[PDB]
């Protein structure tokens, strides 16, 4: 289905898009203190 | 939990990729 691919996949793809963004800066953060 | 301790894993490279690979050497002899 054309419908739920794309919203299964928008919501998808800012999920792991969450994990970059919060992961480049608290790696930040917990490097050198 | 925190990151604290997700930079051991990455530190300790290796040592997981020989205990991944020695899994599979029992997992495929086992077939």
């Amino acid at each position: 289905k054309k419908a739920i691919t794309l919203i299964l996949a928008v919501l998808l793809g800012g999920m792991v898009g969450a994990g970059i963004v919060l992961g480049r800066n608290a790696l930040r953060n917990y490097n050198a203190k | 939990d925190l990151i604290d301790l997700l930079v051991q894993l990455w530190r300790g490279k290796m040592t997981i990729i020989i205990s991944v690979i020695v899994a599979i050497a029992l997992a495929i002899g086992y077939l």
